[PDB]
């Protein structure tokens, strides 16, 4: 994929956001921004230019599933790739993510190699 | 009692898909071929949900469900 692809990392925990930003750096993607919850993320996504969203599940104000569903129901950004991050491989969340249109999911904590495999599958599916 | 069969799987996908299915339900009589995976599903999840989750990795035409 284009190494200048613009990523939005959404998570209410600063450490976790920084960890994801740094793993993406390890994989060669340095054009990354951060958001603290679904509200902040939607506001930033309106600014435009984003090409990929990695969003945590549990956040205050607006959680990850709600953000995903809101993205999917929008006009302009409806097809944006969205990788959901979850704390456990819980069946109802994995099913809910899939049925809501997530591009994939990944369980934290995850490594650079796991992140890379997840991103490649998505790139493959969307032809990136 | 229903059977699931996954075909034309790539390197590492037999194990990966076994693990993905295992988060969703409890498989029995699991057969891991070199590029295929079959198993018996307890029937505790709709097949449309299994499909949607598995499609994160493969294509829908690679999945078949049948009565054993
Ligand atoms: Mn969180």
């Amino acid at each position: 994929a284009d190494k200048e692809l613009k990523f939005l990392v959404v998570d209410d925990f600063s450490t976790m956001r920084r960890i994801v930003r740094n793993l993406l750096k390890e994989l060669g993607f340095n054009n990354v921004e951060e958001a603290e919850d679904g509200v902040d993320a939607l506001n930033k996504l309106q600014a435009g230019g984003y090409g990929f969203v990695i969003s945590d599940w549990n956040m205050p104000n607006m959680d990850g599933l709600e953000l995903l569903k809101t993205i999917r129901a929008d006009g302009a950004m409806s097809a944006l790739p969205v990788l959901m991050v979850t704390a456990e491989a819980k069946k109802e969340n994995i099913i809910a993510a899939a049925q809501a249109g997530a591009s994939g999911y990944v369980v934290k904590p995850f490594t650079a190699a796991t992140l890379e495999e997840k991103l490649n599958k998505i790139f493959e599916k969307l032809g990136m | 009692p229903r059977r699931i069969i996954l075909s034309r799987l790539k390197a590492g996908e037999v194990d990966l898909l076994e693990e993905e299915l295992g988060h969703l339900t409890t498989l029995t009589d699991v057969v891991k071929g070199a590029d295929s995976l079959s198993a018996i599903l307890p029937g505790d999840i709709a097949e449309d949900d299994i499909t949607a989750v598995l499609c994160f990795v493969i294509e829908a035409d690679q999945i078949t469900f049948e009565t054993v």
